[PDB]
C-alpha cells in the first residue's frame, strides 16, 4: 500500500487502468482515481471540491457520532423521552424539554430561537474565521491547519501526516456513505438506525431493505 | 439542375451530403434559425451535436468526452428502459399473463407466493429470493462494467463507447465510415429520444400511478379531459 | 465599492482571500463567492451569469405575479382563486379565468390552448432573446438595450453599472423570495401573505418552527 503515486490502490482494482484521469496523479489524499463524471478536469474546481469533500466528511464523522451514541447510549442506560436521532429536534418542543444527559437539572431547553441565534452568531465568525483569517493562524494550509488546533501534534513527520491524511479522507467517506445511508434508512422505515440494525439482526432473510421495497409505489 | 430521383434520393451511392446537416458547421441546431452563436467548443464533430452547451457544463474538453460517455451509457440504459417498460404492457394486453405488467410495480413480482414468473410461466425464470438475484446481478455487473472502462474479453483495446468488434458490432452495421458516422447520430437521437421518454415514465408513475400504456389509453379515449392538466392538482400544498 | 478589488464582499471584512481570483470585479454583483468553483472556466462564468440574470428577472416577475393577487385580496377583490399555489386551478371552475374577476375580461375555458398559446408565444421570444430579431440584432445576450429600454436607463455608464448591480441584488434577493415561496408552501399550505399575516398575529408562534415537526417518516 502506497496511497500516493501512479501505483496507488484504486476505486476499481484492476478495472481501474483505462478509467483513470490523466488530471488526477498521485497527489492528493484518497485519490482512487474516480472521477467518471468527469468533474474536477481543471486544479481549482479539484481544489475547491477537495475542499468540499474534508468539509462534508468531518462533519458527517461527528454527525454519525451524534447519530447513534444517543440510541446507542440510550440501550445502556440513561433514558430519554425521544432517543432516536431524526426526532431529536422535537425535543425543545417536550414539556419537560431537551437536556443533553437527559436529566431535568442541566440545561433545561425550552426555547429554539436562542440555541438557533446564538450558532449562527457564532459560527459567522467560526466559518469565516475558517475561511481565511483568524486568531488561530491566517495563511496556512486551509483544510489542514493544524497549530492551535493540534495539541497532541499528531503531524510531526510528513510520513505520518500523510497516512494520517488517507485514514482522515477514508474514514470520512465512510462516514459520509453511511450518513446517507442513515437519511435514506430513516425515511423508509420511520425507526431509529440502531433499532434496524437489530431488526435485521433478528431476521436478516426477510427484515432488510427489500421489506420496506414496496413502501414508496404511488396510489391512484 | 437536379432531377426529380435525386430529390426524393432515390440513388444512395451520391449522397454526400447526409452527414453535413448532423456533422460541421451548417448543421441543425437546438432552436434551429433562433440559436446563432452556438457554443465554440461544441464544432459538431461528434454525434448529437446541436449546439445546446446552454448552462456551459461541457466547456473544457474532458469534463464533455466524460459528459459524452455518461449522454451514452444513459442513453442505451433509457433506451432498454423504454422498450422494457412497454413490452410487458404490450405481451399483458397481447394476453400472455403476466400478473403485475407495469414496470413500477414489477419488483414486488419477487415478493409474491409463486416468485417471480418470467412471462407468467413457472417453466420460466421462477425466481424466489430477491437476496440471490441482486447478489448475481452485482457480480455479474461488476465483471461486465468493470470489462467496460478498460477492456476484457470481448475486446481490450477498442474504443470505450465504440468498441465494435466481434462481439459488439456482429451483424457488422458499422463497416462502412460513412454508415458508422451516420448510426452515431442516429443512436445518440434515439438514446435522448429514450432519455426524455424514460423521464416521462417516472414523472407518470409518481404522478398517476397507472400503466404507461395505460396512460395512452386513457388519453386517446379522452384527450381533453385526461391530459396531464387534470392531475396538476395532485401535488397541492394543504 | 461594488466594483474592483475593493468592492463589498459576501463575508465583508473577512473576505480577502476566500474570494477566487478569477472573480474580478467587472461584472455586475461579483461579491466573490464562488465557494464551489463551479465558475472557474470563463465560458461557465459566462453562461452561469445569463443563468443568474435570467433567473433573476424570472423570479422577480414571479415574485410580483404571485403576491399581488395576495395584496388585492388585501385590497377587495376576491379573485378565482388568489393563492398561488392554487392560481391553476381557476381555468379549471366553472366561471373559468376571470383577470380581476371579471368574467368580461379574460374567462378562460381551456388550459390547453392556454399552454398552447403560451408555448407559441414564449417559443418566439425565447428563440428571439439568443440571436436578435425584430427588437434587436446583436446585442449583449444580457443586456441588449434600444428596443426594451424606451425611457432608455442606460445612459451614463456609470450609472448604468450602478443599475446593474441594483438589478442582480434584487434579482438575488428576488430568487431568495421565491424559494422562500416555495419551500414554505408546502410546509405550511397557505399564502404567503397569509403567512406574513399568521408572523404578524403572533410572532413567537407562527414561525417555521410550528411546523418543522410535519416530515418526519413515522413508519
Ligand atoms: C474488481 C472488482 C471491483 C468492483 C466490481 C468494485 C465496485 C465498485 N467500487 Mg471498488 N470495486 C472493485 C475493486 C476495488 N474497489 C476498491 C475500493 C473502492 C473505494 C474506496 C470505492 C470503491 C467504489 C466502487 C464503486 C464505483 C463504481 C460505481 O459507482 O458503481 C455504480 C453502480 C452501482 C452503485 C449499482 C449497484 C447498486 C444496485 C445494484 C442498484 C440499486 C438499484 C436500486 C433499487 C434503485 C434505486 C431506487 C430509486 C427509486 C432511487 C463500485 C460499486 C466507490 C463506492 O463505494 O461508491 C459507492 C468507492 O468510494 N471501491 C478496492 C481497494 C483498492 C478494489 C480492489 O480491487
Ligand atoms: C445538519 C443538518 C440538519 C438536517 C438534515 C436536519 C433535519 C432534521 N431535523 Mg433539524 N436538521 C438539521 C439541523 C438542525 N435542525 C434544527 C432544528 C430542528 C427542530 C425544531 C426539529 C428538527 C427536526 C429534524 C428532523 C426531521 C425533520 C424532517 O424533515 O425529516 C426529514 C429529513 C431528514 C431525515 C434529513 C434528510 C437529509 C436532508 C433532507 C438533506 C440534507 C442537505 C440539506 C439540503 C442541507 C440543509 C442544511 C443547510 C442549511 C446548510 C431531521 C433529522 C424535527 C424533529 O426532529 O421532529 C421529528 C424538529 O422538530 N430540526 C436546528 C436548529 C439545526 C441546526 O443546524
Ligand atoms: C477561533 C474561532 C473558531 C471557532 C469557534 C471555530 C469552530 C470550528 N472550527 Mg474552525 N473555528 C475557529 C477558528 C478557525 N478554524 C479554522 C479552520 C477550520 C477547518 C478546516 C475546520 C474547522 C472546523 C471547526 C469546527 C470543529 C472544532 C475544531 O476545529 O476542533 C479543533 C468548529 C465549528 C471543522 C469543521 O467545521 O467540521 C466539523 C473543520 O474541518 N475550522 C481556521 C483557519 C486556520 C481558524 C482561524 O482561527
Ligand atoms: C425555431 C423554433 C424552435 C424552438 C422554439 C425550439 C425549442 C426547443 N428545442 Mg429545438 N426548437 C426549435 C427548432 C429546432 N429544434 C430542433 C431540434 C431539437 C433537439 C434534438 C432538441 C431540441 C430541444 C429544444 C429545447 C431546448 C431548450 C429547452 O430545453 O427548454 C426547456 C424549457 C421549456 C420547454 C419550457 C418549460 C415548459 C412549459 C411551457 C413551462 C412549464 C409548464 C408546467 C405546467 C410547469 C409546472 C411544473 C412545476 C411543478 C415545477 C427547446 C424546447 C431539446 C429538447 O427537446 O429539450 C427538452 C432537444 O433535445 N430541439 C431542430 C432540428 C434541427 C429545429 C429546427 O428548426
Ligand atoms: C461579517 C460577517 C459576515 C458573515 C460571516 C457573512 C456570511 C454570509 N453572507 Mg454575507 N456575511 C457577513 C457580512 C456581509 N455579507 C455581505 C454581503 C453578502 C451577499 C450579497 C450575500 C451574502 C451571503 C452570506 C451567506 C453565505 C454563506 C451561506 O450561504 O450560508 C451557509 C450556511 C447555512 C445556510 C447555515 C444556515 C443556518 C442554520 C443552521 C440553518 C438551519 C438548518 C435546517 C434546520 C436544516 C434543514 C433541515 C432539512 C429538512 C433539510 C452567509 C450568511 C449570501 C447569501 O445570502 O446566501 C444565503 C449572499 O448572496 N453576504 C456584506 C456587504 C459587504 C457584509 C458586511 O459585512
Ligand atoms: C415554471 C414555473 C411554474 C412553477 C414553479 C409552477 C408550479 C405550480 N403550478 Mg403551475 N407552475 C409553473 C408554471 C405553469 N403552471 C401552469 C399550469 C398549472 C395548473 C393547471 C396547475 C398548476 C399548479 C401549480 C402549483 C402546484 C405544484 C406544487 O407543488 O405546489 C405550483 C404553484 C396547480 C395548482 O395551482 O393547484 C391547484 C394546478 O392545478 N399549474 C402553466 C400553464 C401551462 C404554467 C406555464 O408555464
Ligand atoms: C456502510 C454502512 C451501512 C451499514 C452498516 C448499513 C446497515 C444496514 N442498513 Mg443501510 N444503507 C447504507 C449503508 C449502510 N447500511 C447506504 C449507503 C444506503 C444507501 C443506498 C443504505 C440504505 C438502506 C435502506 C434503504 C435500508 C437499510 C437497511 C439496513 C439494515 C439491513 C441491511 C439491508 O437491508 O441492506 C441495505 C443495504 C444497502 C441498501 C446498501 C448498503 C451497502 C452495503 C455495505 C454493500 C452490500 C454488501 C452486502 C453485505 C452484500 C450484499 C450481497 C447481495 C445481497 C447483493 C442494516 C442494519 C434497511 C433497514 O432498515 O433494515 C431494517 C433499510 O430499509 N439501509
Ligand atoms: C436504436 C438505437 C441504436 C442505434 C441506431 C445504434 C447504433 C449503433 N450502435 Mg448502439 N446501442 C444501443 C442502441 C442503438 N445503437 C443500445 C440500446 C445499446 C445497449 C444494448 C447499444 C450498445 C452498443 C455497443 C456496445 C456498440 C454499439 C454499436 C453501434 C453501431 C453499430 C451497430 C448498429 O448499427 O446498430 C443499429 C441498431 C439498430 C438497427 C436497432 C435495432 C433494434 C433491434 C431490432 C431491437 C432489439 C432489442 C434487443 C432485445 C435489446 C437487447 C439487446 C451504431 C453506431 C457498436 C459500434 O459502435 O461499432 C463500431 C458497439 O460497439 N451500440
Ligand atoms: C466521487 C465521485 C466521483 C464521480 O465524479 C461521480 C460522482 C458520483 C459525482 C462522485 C460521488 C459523489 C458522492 C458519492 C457524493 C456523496 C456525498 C454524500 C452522500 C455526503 C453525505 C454527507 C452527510 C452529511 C454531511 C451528514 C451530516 C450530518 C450532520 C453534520 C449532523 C447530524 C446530526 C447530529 C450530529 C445528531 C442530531 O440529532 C441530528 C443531526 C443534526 C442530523
Ligand atoms: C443537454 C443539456 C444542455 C444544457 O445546456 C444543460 C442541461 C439542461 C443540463 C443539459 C440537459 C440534460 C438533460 C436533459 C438530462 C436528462 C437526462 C435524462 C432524462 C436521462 C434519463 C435517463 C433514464 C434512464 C437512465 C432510464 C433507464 C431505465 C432502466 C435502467 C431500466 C429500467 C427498468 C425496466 C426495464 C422496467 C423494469 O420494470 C424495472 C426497471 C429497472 C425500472
Amino acid at each position: 500500500i502506497e496511497w500516493y503515486g501512479p501505483d496507488r490502490p484504486k476505486f476499481l482494482g484492476p478495472f481501474s487502468e483505462g478509467d483513470t484521469p490523466a488530471y488526477l496523479t498521485g497527489e492528493f489524499p484518497g485519490d482512487y482515481g474516480w472521477d467518471t463524471a468527469g468533474l474536477s478536469a481543471d486544479p481549482e474546481t479539484f481544489k475547491r471540491y477537495r475542499e468540499l469533500e474534508l468539509i462534508h466528511a468531518r462533519w458527517a464523522m461527528l454527525g454519525a457520532l451524534g447519530c447513534i451514541t444517543p440510541e446507542l447510549l440510550a440501550k445502556n442506560g440513561i433514558p430519554f423521552g425521544e432517543a432516536v436521532w431524526f426526532k431529536a429536534g422535537a425535543q425543545i418542543f417536550a414539556e419537560g424539554g431537551l437536556n443533553y444527559l437527559g436529566n431535568e437539572n442541566l440545561i433545561h431547553a425550552q426555547s429554539i430561537i436562542a440555541t438557533l441565534a446564538f450558532q449562527v452568531v457564532v459560527m459567522g465568525l467560526a466559518e469565516a474565521y475558517r475561511a481565511n483569517g483568524g486568531p488561530l493562524g491566517e495563511g496556512l494550509d486551509p483544510l489542514h491547519p493544524g497549530g492551535a488546533f493540534d495539541p497532541l501534534g499528531l503531524a510531526d513527520d510528513p510520513d505520518t501526516f500523510a497516512e494520517l491524511k488517507v485514514k482522515e479522507i477514508k474514514n470520512g467517506r465512510l462516514a459520509m456513505f453511511s450518513m446517507f445511508g442513515f437519511f435514506v434508512q430513516a425515511i423508509v422505515t420511520g425507526k431509529g438506525p440502531i433499532q434496524n440494525l437489530d431488526d435485521h439482526l433478528a431476521n436478516p432473510t426477510a427484515v432488510n431493505a427489500f421489506a420496506y421495497a414496496t413502501k414508496f409505489t404511488p396510489s391512484a | 439542375k437536379k432531377t426529380i430521383r435525386e430529390k426524393a434520393g432515390w440513388w444512395s451511392n451520391g449522397g454526400n451530403e447526409k452527414l453535413s446537416a448532423f456533422y460541421g458547421p451548417d448543421r441543425g441546431l437546438w432552436l434551429g434559425p433562433l440559436s446563432g452563436t452556438t457554443p465554440a467548443y461544441l464544432t459538431g464533430e461528434f454525434p448529437g451535436d446541436y449546439g445546446w452547451d446552454s448552462a456551459g457544463l461541457s466547456a473544457d474538453p474532458e469534463t464533455f468526452k466524460r459528459y459524452r460517455e455518461l449522454e451514452l451509457i444513459h442513453a442505451r440504459w433509457a433506451m432498454l428502459g423504454a422498450l422494457g417498460c412497454i413490452t410487458p404492457e404490450l405481451l399483458a394486453k397481447n394476453g400472455t399473463p403476466i400478473v403485475e405488467p407495469v414496470w413500477f410495480k414489477a419488483g414486488a413480482q419477487i415478493f409474491a407466493e409463486g416468485g417471480l414468473d418470467y412471462l407468467g410461466n413457472p417453466g420460466l425464470v421462477h425466481a424466489q429470493s430477491i437476496l440471490a438475484t441482486l447478489a448475481v446481478q452485482v457480480i455479474l455487473m461488476g465483471a461486465i462494467e468493470g470489462y467496460r472502462v478498460n477492456g476484457g474479453p470481448a475486446g481490450e483495446g477498442l474504443d470505450k463507447l465504440h468498441p465494435g468488434g466481434q462481439f459488439f458490432d456482429p451483424l457488422g452495421l458499422a463497416e462502412d465510415p460513412d454508415a458508422f458516422a451516420e448510426l452515431k447520430v442516429k443512436e445518440i437521437k434515439n438514446g435522448r429520444l429514450a432519455m426524455f421518454s424514460m423521464f416521462g415514465f417516472f414523472v407518470q408513475a409518481i404522478v398517476t400511478g397507472k400503466g404507461p400504456l395505460a396512460n395512452l389509453d386513457e388519453h386517446l379515449a379522452s384527450p381533453f379531459t385526461s391530459n396531464a392538466f387534470t392531475y396538476a392538482q395532485k401535488f397541492t400544498p394543504q | 465599492e461594488f466594483y474592483g478589488p475593493n468592492r463589498a464582499k459576501w463575508l465583508g471584512p473577512y473576505s480577502e482571500n476566500a474570494t477566487p481570483a478569477y472573480l474580478t470585479g467587472e461584472f455586475p454583483g461579483d461579491y466573490g463567492w464562488d465557494t464551489a468553483g463551479l465558475s472557474a472556466d470563463p465560458e461557465t462564468f459566462k453562461r452561469y451569469r445569463e443563468l443568474e440574470l435570467i433567473h433573476a428577472r424570472w423570479a422577480m416577475l414571479g415574485a410580483l405575479g404571485c403576491i399581488t393577487p395576495e395584496l388585492l385580496a388585501k385590497s377587495g377583490t376576491q379573485f378565482g382563486e388568489a393563492v398561488w399555489f392554487k392560481a391553476g386551478a381557476q381555468i379549471f371552475s366553472e366561471g373559468g379565468l376571470d383577470y380581476l374577476g371579471n368574467p368580461s375580461l379574460v374567462h378562460a375555458q381551456n388550459i390547453v390552448a392556454t399552454l398552447a398559446v403560451q408555448v407559441i408565444l414564449m417559443g418566439l421570444v425565447e428563440g428571439y432573446r439568443v440571436n436578435g430579431g425584430p427588437a434587436g440584432e446583436g446585442l449583449d445576450p444580457l443586456y441588449p438595450g434600444e428596443s426594451f429600454d424606451p425611457l432608455g436607463l442606460a445612459d451614463d455608464p456609470d450609472t448604468f453599472a450602478e443599475l446593474k448591480v441594483k438589478e442582480i441584488k434584487n434579482g438575488r434577493l428576488a430568487m431568495f423570495s421565491m424559494f422562500g415561496f416555495f419551500v414554505q408552501a408546502i410546509v405550511t399550505g397557505k399564502g404567503p401573505i397569509q403567512n406574513l399575516d399568521d408572523h404578524l398575529s403572533n410572532p413567537t408562534v407562527n414561525n417555521a418552527f410550528a411546523f418543522a415537526t410535519k416530515f418526519t417518516p413515522s413508519a
